[PDB]
């Protein structure tokens, strides 16, 4: 992670 | 006799603080339970005779009270109290402990490998042959190392860690610290001695029991970078792997800090529920966000891949060597891997192009905040898991783009800095939202900015500012107001920001600040300009409107030259723009003049801004009732990328942006008969055609020539007849798309019934009803077969949003309005349903707005  | 719990708050007494565990786990991956023995050092800062800790279903089986050693060491049995709904436990002893007198509590507990993919949680995977194995491991984030083993599990108790494992001979274990020996305990048993970390929270403690191959590198820090994976799967590491390793070398040289454990291991972790997650020496991935494949499992994999790394690996320094004091800064911590992300990445590999991809979350972060539901970056947090699931990711992207509006703002030196600093004076120990801020302002440029006060205004407030400058000769007048662009209602407040505020004129090259401070203020330039243009860059979180004659100067500049400003700069003014045009502080006039630059522009970002404005535009269109203006839009918008489209190769060549790019424009021009795109689509679906599809077809174009291949019944009966025996999700759903896009409406009934079966259909729905040809056709269908589909399909998930939805996003007319309203009467359904009315009425009012300017517009030229 989510990076979002 | 019955025991009140004594204890009735929701955050552990601050007065007893651990200082080492002693972990030993004894886990069976085939019973799927796990017993273990853990050793906390603690120190009480008080008097008291109970120390309250978590643990949660874990069954307690004794519990001691150990103190000093030799001839001195005593020990005490503790009795036990179990408070689960708070997931807490208390130990009693029968006198009352001394205070800084060193105590070592010993529990004994048990439970069972969780299904539930939190804590210490089974995961399962199929070799090559069939054969199904199992292996555990820890997702502890956000609170739930209180399942594998009792403990203060809140991240300000650092301790160290001591963690010894339990395995077969055929496992193989590995945790935060490498392995320091291995002692056969019993006959098929052997325990694995960790190193003993750092000073640490508990909540990135990790361990692996698993079967995986490994493959390591070496860095110039001699940190060893192993990544680890399922046997088959594992020559798939090397990318992550060399990725790794340029990025470890990146932050240790950018925060001047060395990486402070000993090695770190990327784990690929099979059905992984979490993307990833930054345990300290040990962080865990999804399989697809760290594995690569030769035969490319996705356009974007192999960058998802080196941002997933660069942000895991921020978090080594940033995160667990400097940690929040409590959950509700969390969000800074995601903001900064994130904006490290961006900063590492456009280093480590340029030729990914990351700047286009943080650029447009930025924007996405802003769309979602101009509406009145939304919320502030810094909330409270009462309870770690009750507000862990309110918090959204678009919050995180908002505290990235916040911070790079700061980096900008101050020297992007003076920012590595202020985090160099930050880091060094509080490593190993725990900081709260201001701490960061505190260490910005103490740096020197090589006035004093005040980072704390101005940051408080974009964390604590809700949305961003609108900035309007008016320019009166040498005077430069600058006004901020809450952007809010919900239409409904006057609701007005009076939010202010210190605004970043940075420029450029026609005169001067160099970029200037000024810090906003107020509603109003004025800023005074040496000479009048040809024209002025704020935020510099695009990075700071407003959009600027220019009075009187402003935003003419700038469409003559970009209609001019063009390469005046950067293209980032070009990108935001096409985006503020129609976001202006939105709020009806700017004509669609105004919009539609400046887009005309785009004739020349190159770049993909302001390209990108044109077609997300324009491309919806004549979405709309395409349900009204005259096409007299639709097919003139069209036109226009084909003229405009006329050149654009030409300059672009029948290849998969460049970046994840360029391909994208590529696609989107091959496909546009083809399915709007765009001579030279449709007849060189026609010669590729020939020849793909002739070999029955041996031929290799690069996958950016295949869209273009399977959309035109769907026309005459010739290549639509063979897509068809392609599509039936394709699973693959390149392979089918392209071909799906394809066939959709057809103007046999024969072909269209026959798929929609087909596919009802499951033949798949909800795509297949929307995308059909997304045609121009039979548009209502898909309307109609669903009214007539609702039932039986909402019986189908159940409720939840997306298919149900996604096809009703999708059937009424884009309807022009009141009629149809009207035709929504009276259906879903007679009938999260009614959120989906009101969201979608909602929509289709501010398509009406959009119209009613803009369809007559719009139509003369498209007359002049
Ligand atoms: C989790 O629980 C399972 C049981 O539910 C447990 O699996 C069993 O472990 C034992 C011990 O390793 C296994 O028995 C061994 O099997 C191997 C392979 O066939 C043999 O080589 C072993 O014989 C050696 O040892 C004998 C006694 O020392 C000697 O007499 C002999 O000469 C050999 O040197 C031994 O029989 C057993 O097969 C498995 N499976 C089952 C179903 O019992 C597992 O160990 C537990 N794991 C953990 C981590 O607790
Ligand atoms: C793991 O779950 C099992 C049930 O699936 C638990 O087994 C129960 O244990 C209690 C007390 O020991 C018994 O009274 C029940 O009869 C057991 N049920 C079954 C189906 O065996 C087990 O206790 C759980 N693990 C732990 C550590 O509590
Ligand atoms: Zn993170």
């Amino acid at each position: 992670x989510t990076f979002p | 006799d019955g025991t009140p719990f004594p204890w009735n708050k929701i955050r552990l007494p601050e007065y007893v603080i651990p200082v080492h565990y002693d972990l030993l786990i004894h886990a069976n991956l085939t019973t799927l339970t796990f017993w273990g023995t853990t050793k906390v050092e603690i120190t009480a800062s008080q008097p008291t005779s109970t120390i309250i800790l978590h643990s949660h279903h874990l069954q307690i089986s004794r519990a001691t009270l150990r103190k000093g050693a030799g001839e001195r060491l005593s020990e005490e049995p503790l009795q036990v109290l179990e408070h689960p709904r708070q997931e807490q436990i208390a130990l009693l002893a029968p006198e009352p402990l001394l205070v800084g007198l060193p105590y070592t509590v010993v529990i004994h507990y048990a439970g069972n490998l969780s299904e539930t993919f939190h804590g210490f949680y089974k995961s399962t995977y199929r070799t090559k042959e069939g054969e199904l194995r199992i292996l555990a491991s820890t997702q502890f984030e956000p609170t739930a190392a209180r399942m594998a083993f009792p403990c203060f599990d809140e991240p300000a108790f650092k301790a160290s860690f001591s963690i010894k494992i339990r395995r077969e001979p055929r496992h193989l274990a590995i945790s935060n610290m490498p392995l320091v020996k291995s002692v056969t305990v019993a006959e098929g048993l052997i325990e694995d001695h960790f190193d003993v970390t750092v000073k640490m929270s508990t909540y990135l403690v990790a361990f692996i029991i698993s079967d995986f191959e490994s493959v390591s590198k070496i860095t110039k820090s001699g940190v060893k970078v192993s990544v680890y994976a399922v046997p088959d799967k594992i020559n798939q590491a090397d990318y992550a792997l060399d990725a790794a390793v340029t990025l470890l070398e990146f932050y240790e040289d950018y925060f001047s800090i060395p990486y402070p454990l000993p090695k770190q291991d990327l784990a690929a972790i099979p059905d992984f529920q979490s993307g990833a997650m930054e345990n300290w020496g040990l962080t865990t991935y999804r399989e697809s966000a760290l594995l690569f494949d030769a035969e490319k499992s996705s356009a974007s994999s192999k960058l998802d891949i080196t941002m997933t790394v660069a942000h895991e690996l921020a978090h080594q320094w940033f995160g667990n060597l400097v940690t929040m004091e409590w959950w509700n800064d969390l969000w800074l911590n995601e903001g900064f891997a994130k904006f490290m992300e961006f900063v590492s990445v456009s280093v480590t590999h340029p030729e990914l192009k990351v700047g286009d991809y943080f650029f447009g979350k930025c924007f996405d972060a802003m769309e979602v905040d101009a509406l009145n539901s939304s919320h502030p970056v810094s909330t409270p947090v009462e309870n770690p898991a009750q507000i862990r699931e309110m918090f959204d990711d678009v919050s995180y992207d908002k505290g990235a783009c916040i911070l790079n509006m700061l980096r900008e703002y101050l020297s992007a030196d003076a920012f590595k800095s202020g985090i160099v600093q930050y880091l060094q004076k509080h490593s190993y120990k725990n900081t709260k939202n201001e701490d960061l801020w505190d260490s910005m302002a103490s740096i020197c440029p090589t006035e004093r900015v005040d980072v704390k006060t101005m940051m408080n205004t974009w964390t604590l407030q809700r949305g961003f500012p609108l900035i309007t400058i008016t320019v009166r000769g040498r005077n430069v007048h600058m006004k901020q107001e809450h952007y809010m662009k919900g239409s409904d209602g006057a609701p007005d407040t009076g939010y202010l920001w210190h605004v970043p505020l940075t420029f450029i004129t026609s005169k001067s090259d160099m970029v200037h600040r000024f810090l906003l401070k107020t509603k109003t203020d004025v800023l005074i330039l040496p000479e009048e300009v040809e024209w002025i243009k704020f935020n510099v860059g695009m990075n700071g979180y407003y959009i600027v409107h220019y009075e009187d004659d402003g935003w003419d100067s700038l469409t003559g500049l970009l209609k001019g030259t063009h390469t005046a400003v950067s293209s980032n700069d070009r990108a935001s003014l096409i985006n503020n723009a129609f976001q202006l045009v939105s709020i009806g502080k700017l004509s669609i006039e105004k919009a539609l003049d400046l887009s005309l630059y785009l004739k020349h522009e190159t770049e993909i970002m302001p390209v990108f801004q044109g077609l997300n404005e324009l491309i919806p535009m004549y979405k709309l269109m395409e349900k009204r009732d005259m096409n007299e203006v639709e097919t003139q839009f069209k036109a226009f918008l084909i003229r405009l990328l006329r050149d654009l489209i030409d300059k672009q190769t029948w290849t998969d060549e460049g970046s994840v942006s360029e391909r994208m790019l590529r696609s989107e424009l091959l496909l546009l021009a083809c399915v709007h008969n765009y001579q030279p795109c449709v007849q060189r689509a026609e010669g590729y679906f020939r020849k793909w055609k002739e070999s029955n599809g041996n031929l290799s077809l690069p996958v950016d174009v295949t869209l273009a020539v399977f959309a035109v291949g769907a026309q005459s019944t010739e290549g639509w009966d063979f897509l068809y007849s392609k599509y039936q025996f394709s699973l693959s999700s390149t392979e089918k759903s392209q071909i799906e798309f394809a066939l959709c896009r057809t103007q046999n409406k024969e072909k269209l009934q026959w798929l929609l019934d087909e596919s009802f079966k499951g033949d798949e259909f909800p795509q297949i729905l929307t995308l059909i009803g997304r045609n121009p040809v039979g548009y209502p056709l898909a309307w109609q269908f669903l009214r007539k077969n609702w039932n039986k589909l909402v019986q189908k399909f159940e409720l939840g998930s997306s298919s149900i949003a996604h096809m009703v939805m999708g059937t009424t996003n884009q309807f022009s007319t009141r009629t149809r309005l009207e035709e929504v309203k009276g259906f879903f009467s007679s009938l999260s359904q009614l959120r989906c349903v009101q969201q979608t009315i909602e929509t289709i009425e501010e398509n009406i009012g959009w119209m009613d707005k803009n369809f007559d300017k719009i139509r003369v517009w498209l007359q002049s030229e």
